[PDB]
Protein backbone atom coordinates (compact mmCIF):
# COMPACT_ATOMS: atom_id res chain seq x y z
CA UNK A 1 0.00 0.00 0.00
CA UNK A 2 3.04 2.30 0.86
CA UNK A 3 5.78 2.86 -1.01
CA UNK A 4 9.03 0.68 0.03
CA UNK A 5 10.92 2.90 2.41
CA UNK A 6 9.99 4.23 5.78
CA UNK A 7 6.60 5.12 6.46
CA UNK A 8 5.76 8.66 4.96
CA UNK A 9 5.96 11.62 7.67
CA UNK A 10 2.53 11.66 9.44
CA UNK A 11 1.06 9.06 7.51
CA UNK A 12 -0.31 7.20 10.40
CA UNK A 13 -3.82 9.17 11.49
CA UNK A 14 -4.29 10.58 14.84
CA UNK A 15 -6.71 8.71 17.13
CA UNK A 16 -10.39 9.25 16.77
CA UNK A 17 -12.18 11.64 19.05
CA UNK A 18 -14.43 11.27 21.32
CA UNK A 19 -17.77 12.89 21.36
CA UNK A 20 -16.31 14.74 24.93
CA UNK A 21 -13.38 16.44 22.95
CA UNK A 22 -15.22 17.42 19.67
CA UNK A 23 -14.43 21.19 19.57
CA UNK A 24 -17.86 22.54 18.57
CA UNK A 25 -20.49 24.27 21.21
CA UNK A 26 -24.16 22.46 21.88
CA UNK A 27 -25.83 25.59 20.57
CA UNK A 28 -24.11 25.43 17.70
CA UNK A 29 -24.20 21.67 17.28
CA UNK A 30 -28.45 21.67 17.98
CA UNK A 31 -28.71 24.88 15.77
CA UNK A 32 -27.60 23.05 12.39
CA UNK A 33 -29.22 20.05 13.24
CA UNK A 34 -32.90 21.28 13.75
CA UNK A 35 -32.72 24.30 11.64
CA UNK A 36 -31.10 22.04 8.90
CA UNK A 37 -28.46 24.60 7.96
CA UNK A 38 -26.34 23.32 5.02
CA UNK A 39 -29.45 22.45 3.83
CA UNK A 40 -31.09 26.11 3.54
CA UNK A 41 -27.32 26.93 2.32
CA UNK A 42 -28.15 24.73 -0.33
CA UNK A 43 -31.60 26.04 -1.37
CA UNK A 44 -30.31 30.01 -1.55
CA UNK A 45 -27.54 29.01 -4.07
CA UNK A 46 -30.43 27.94 -6.20
CA UNK A 47 -31.92 31.39 -5.52
CA UNK A 48 -28.97 33.33 -6.87
CA UNK A 49 -28.99 30.70 -10.70
CA UNK A 50 -32.70 31.59 -10.90
CA UNK A 51 -31.59 34.96 -10.87
CA UNK A 52 -28.38 34.34 -13.64
CA UNK A 53 -29.28 34.24 -17.36
CA UNK A 54 -29.86 30.60 -18.68
CA UNK A 55 -27.60 28.71 -21.43
CA UNK A 56 -30.70 27.82 -23.45
CA UNK A 57 -30.20 29.22 -27.33
CA UNK A 58 -33.46 28.41 -29.09
CA UNK A 59 -32.82 26.06 -31.73
CA UNK A 60 -33.20 25.90 -35.07
CA UNK A 61 -34.05 29.37 -34.73
CA UNK A 62 -30.08 29.98 -33.20
CA UNK A 63 -27.45 27.46 -33.79
CA UNK A 64 -24.46 25.53 -31.71
CA UNK A 65 -20.51 26.40 -32.66
CA UNK A 66 -19.06 24.45 -35.39
CA UNK A 67 -15.31 24.56 -36.43
CA UNK A 68 -13.94 25.08 -40.03
CA UNK A 69 -12.55 21.07 -39.19
CA UNK A 70 -16.36 19.90 -38.10
CA UNK A 71 -16.76 16.54 -39.57
CA UNK A 72 -20.52 16.39 -41.29
CA UNK A 73 -22.56 15.04 -43.95
CA UNK A 74 -19.71 13.69 -47.38
CA UNK B 1 -17.69 5.47 25.06
CA UNK B 2 -21.12 6.64 25.49
CA UNK B 3 -21.82 7.89 28.96
CA UNK B 4 -23.63 6.16 31.47
CA UNK B 5 -26.81 8.19 33.08
CA UNK B 6 -27.08 6.75 36.75
CA UNK B 7 -23.09 6.98 37.62
CA UNK B 8 -22.44 10.64 35.52
CA UNK B 9 -26.15 12.38 35.28
CA UNK B 10 -24.90 15.61 34.08
CA UNK B 11 -22.11 14.31 31.87
CA UNK B 12 -24.66 12.12 30.27
CA UNK B 13 -27.30 15.07 29.80
CA UNK B 14 -24.09 17.07 27.70
CA UNK B 15 -24.16 13.91 25.35
CA UNK B 16 -27.99 13.40 25.14
CA UNK B 17 -28.13 17.28 23.91
CA UNK B 18 -25.21 16.76 21.47
CA UNK B 19 -25.55 12.98 19.77
CA UNK B 20 -29.80 12.48 20.31
CA UNK B 21 -31.03 15.96 20.05
CA UNK B 22 -34.45 14.82 19.20
CA UNK B 23 -34.96 12.59 21.46
CA UNK B 24 -33.47 15.32 24.70
CA UNK B 25 -34.87 18.07 24.00
CA UNK B 26 -38.00 16.10 23.36
CA UNK B 27 -38.34 15.13 27.31
CA UNK B 28 -37.11 18.75 27.98
CA UNK B 29 -40.25 20.05 26.06
CA UNK B 30 -42.56 17.82 27.56
CA UNK B 31 -40.83 18.30 31.29
CA UNK B 32 -41.78 22.05 30.17
CA UNK B 33 -45.47 21.85 30.34
CA UNK B 34 -45.45 20.63 34.36
CA UNK B 35 -42.56 23.59 34.68
CA UNK B 36 -45.01 26.11 33.17
CA UNK B 37 -48.24 24.71 35.73
CA UNK B 38 -45.83 25.54 38.76
CA UNK B 39 -44.24 28.55 38.16
CA UNK B 40 -47.00 31.20 35.88
CA UNK B 41 -50.00 30.78 37.59
CA UNK B 42 -48.18 31.76 41.05
CA UNK B 43 -45.92 34.64 39.18
CA UNK B 44 -48.92 35.72 37.20
CA UNK B 45 -50.68 36.10 40.74
CA UNK B 46 -47.88 38.64 42.30
CA UNK B 47 -47.81 40.68 38.88
CA UNK B 48 -51.70 40.99 39.31
CA UNK B 49 -52.37 38.79 36.29
CA UNK B 50 -55.95 37.64 37.31
CA UNK B 51 -58.29 35.13 36.04
CA UNK B 52 -60.96 36.39 33.85
CA UNK B 53 -64.44 34.97 34.73
CA UNK B 54 -65.77 31.98 33.13
CA UNK B 55 -68.73 33.25 30.38
CA UNK B 56 -71.84 32.31 30.47
CA UNK B 57 -72.76 29.00 28.82
CA UNK B 58 -76.68 28.96 30.29
CA UNK B 59 -78.94 31.40 31.64
CA UNK B 60 -77.93 32.90 34.88
CA UNK B 61 -80.83 32.27 36.99
CA UNK B 62 -80.91 35.06 39.71
CA UNK B 63 -79.88 33.49 43.31
CA UNK B 64 -82.98 33.59 46.19
CA UNK B 65 -87.09 34.40 46.05
CA UNK B 66 -88.90 35.99 43.58
CA UNK B 67 -88.92 39.81 43.78
CA UNK B 68 -92.53 40.31 42.94
CA UNK B 69 -92.65 42.87 40.15
CA UNK B 70 -95.50 45.15 39.89
CA UNK B 71 -95.74 46.58 35.91
CA UNK B 72 -96.71 45.78 32.56
CA UNK B 73 -99.57 43.98 33.60
CA UNK B 74 -102.88 42.90 31.37
CA UNK B 75 -104.56 46.18 31.83
CA UNK B 76 -101.03 47.70 30.68
CA UNK B 77 -101.68 46.28 27.29
CA UNK B 78 -103.18 48.65 24.53
C1 LIG C 1 -37.13 20.90 19.11
C2 LIG C 1 -36.98 22.40 18.89
C3 LIG C 1 -35.52 22.81 19.04
C4 LIG C 1 -35.10 22.66 20.50
C5 LIG C 1 -33.61 22.96 20.63
C6 LIG C 1 -33.34 24.41 20.23
C7 LIG C 1 -32.89 25.17 21.47
C8 LIG C 1 -31.47 24.73 21.84
C9 LIG C 1 -31.02 25.50 23.07
C10 LIG C 1 -29.50 25.36 23.23
C11 LIG C 1 -29.16 23.92 23.60
C12 LIG C 1 -27.97 23.91 24.56
C13 LIG C 1 -28.14 25.01 25.60
C14 LIG C 1 -26.95 25.01 26.55
O1 LIG C 1 -27.04 25.51 27.62
O2 LIG C 1 -25.75 24.39 26.17
C15 LIG C 1 -24.79 24.37 27.18
C16 LIG C 1 -24.40 22.92 27.47
C17 LIG C 1 -22.98 22.69 26.98
O3 LIG C 1 -22.32 23.91 26.77
P1 LIG C 1 -21.39 24.11 25.42
O4 LIG C 1 -22.11 24.97 24.41
O5 LIG C 1 -21.13 22.77 24.80
O6 LIG C 1 -19.95 24.80 25.85
C18 LIG C 1 -19.13 25.34 24.86
C19 LIG C 1 -18.20 24.26 24.28
N1 LIG C 1 -17.68 24.70 23.00
O7 LIG C 1 -25.30 22.06 26.82
C20 LIG C 1 -26.12 21.31 27.68
O8 LIG C 1 -25.71 20.96 28.74
C21 LIG C 1 -27.54 20.94 27.26
C22 LIG C 1 -28.54 21.87 27.95
C23 LIG C 1 -29.89 21.79 27.25
C24 LIG C 1 -30.85 22.83 27.83
C25 LIG C 1 -31.91 23.17 26.78
C26 LIG C 1 -32.84 24.27 27.29
C27 LIG C 1 -33.57 24.93 26.12
C28 LIG C 1 -34.70 24.05 25.57
C29 LIG C 1 -35.39 24.79 24.43
C30 LIG C 1 -36.75 24.17 24.12
C31 LIG C 1 -37.43 24.98 23.01
C32 LIG C 1 -38.95 24.80 23.10
C33 LIG C 1 -39.66 25.63 22.03
C34 LIG C 1 -39.54 24.96 20.66
C1 LIG D 1 -42.06 26.47 3.97
C2 LIG D 1 -41.10 27.21 4.90
C3 LIG D 1 -39.71 26.60 4.79
C4 LIG D 1 -39.80 25.08 4.87
C5 LIG D 1 -38.39 24.51 4.98
C6 LIG D 1 -38.38 23.08 4.46
C7 LIG D 1 -36.95 22.55 4.53
C8 LIG D 1 -36.80 21.39 3.55
C9 LIG D 1 -37.58 20.18 4.05
C10 LIG D 1 -37.18 18.96 3.24
C11 LIG D 1 -37.53 17.70 4.02
C12 LIG D 1 -36.82 17.65 5.36
C13 LIG D 1 -35.47 16.97 5.18
C14 LIG D 1 -35.07 16.21 6.44
C15 LIG D 1 -33.85 15.35 6.11
C16 LIG D 1 -33.73 14.16 7.05
O1 LIG D 1 -34.64 13.44 7.21
O2 LIG D 1 -32.53 13.92 7.72
C17 LIG D 1 -32.57 12.82 8.59
C18 LIG D 1 -31.80 13.18 9.86
C19 LIG D 1 -31.09 11.98 10.46
O3 LIG D 1 -30.80 12.31 11.78
P1 LIG D 1 -30.95 11.16 12.94
O4 LIG D 1 -31.55 9.92 12.34
O5 LIG D 1 -31.80 11.66 14.07
O6 LIG D 1 -29.43 10.82 13.48
C20 LIG D 1 -28.47 11.82 13.31
C21 LIG D 1 -27.09 11.25 13.64
N1 LIG D 1 -26.36 11.04 12.40
O7 LIG D 1 -32.66 13.68 10.82
C22 LIG D 1 -32.63 15.08 10.91
O8 LIG D 1 -31.77 15.68 10.37
C23 LIG D 1 -33.69 15.81 11.71
C24 LIG D 1 -33.30 17.27 11.83
C25 LIG D 1 -34.39 18.15 11.24
C26 LIG D 1 -35.53 18.31 12.23
C27 LIG D 1 -36.53 19.30 11.65
C28 LIG D 1 -37.84 19.22 12.42
C29 LIG D 1 -37.81 20.16 13.62
C30 LIG D 1 -38.24 21.55 13.15
C31 LIG D 1 -37.90 22.55 14.25
C32 LIG D 1 -38.36 21.98 15.58
C1 LIG E 1 -32.38 12.41 30.46
C2 LIG E 1 -33.36 12.41 29.30
C3 LIG E 1 -32.65 11.91 28.04
C4 LIG E 1 -33.70 11.45 27.04
C5 LIG E 1 -33.14 10.25 26.28
C6 LIG E 1 -32.12 10.71 25.25
C7 LIG E 1 -31.45 9.45 24.72
O1 LIG E 1 -30.34 9.49 24.31
O2 LIG E 1 -32.15 8.25 24.76
C8 LIG E 1 -31.45 7.16 24.22
C9 LIG E 1 -32.41 5.99 24.09
C10 LIG E 1 -31.92 5.10 22.95
O3 LIG E 1 -30.73 5.64 22.46
P1 LIG E 1 -29.36 4.72 22.48
O4 LIG E 1 -28.28 5.45 23.23
O5 LIG E 1 -28.91 4.48 21.06
O6 LIG E 1 -29.66 3.28 23.22
C11 LIG E 1 -28.59 2.38 23.31
C12 LIG E 1 -28.85 1.40 24.45
N1 LIG E 1 -27.64 0.65 24.70
O7 LIG E 1 -33.70 6.49 23.82
C13 LIG E 1 -34.74 5.92 24.57
O8 LIG E 1 -34.68 4.78 24.89
C14 LIG E 1 -35.93 6.77 25.01
C15 LIG E 1 -35.85 8.15 24.35
C16 LIG E 1 -36.85 9.13 24.93
C17 LIG E 1 -38.26 8.81 24.42
C18 LIG E 1 -39.08 10.09 24.32
C19 LIG E 1 -40.42 9.79 23.64
C20 LIG E 1 -41.21 11.07 23.38
C21 LIG E 1 -41.29 11.87 24.68
C22 LIG E 1 -42.19 13.08 24.49
C23 LIG E 1 -42.09 14.03 25.69
C24 LIG E 1 -42.97 13.58 26.85
C25 LIG E 1 -42.11 13.01 27.97
C26 LIG E 1 -41.21 14.10 28.56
Amino acid sequence: ATPAGPPPKNFRLPPPKNWDEESESTIDKVGKYFLMTEMLRGMYVLLEQFFRPPYTIYYPFEKGPISPRFRGEH
Amino acid sequence: TTPRFWSTPLKYCRWAARERPALFFSVVIGALGPVTLATVPPLRRLIGDVDAAPIPLTYPIPPGPRKQLKGYDDDTED
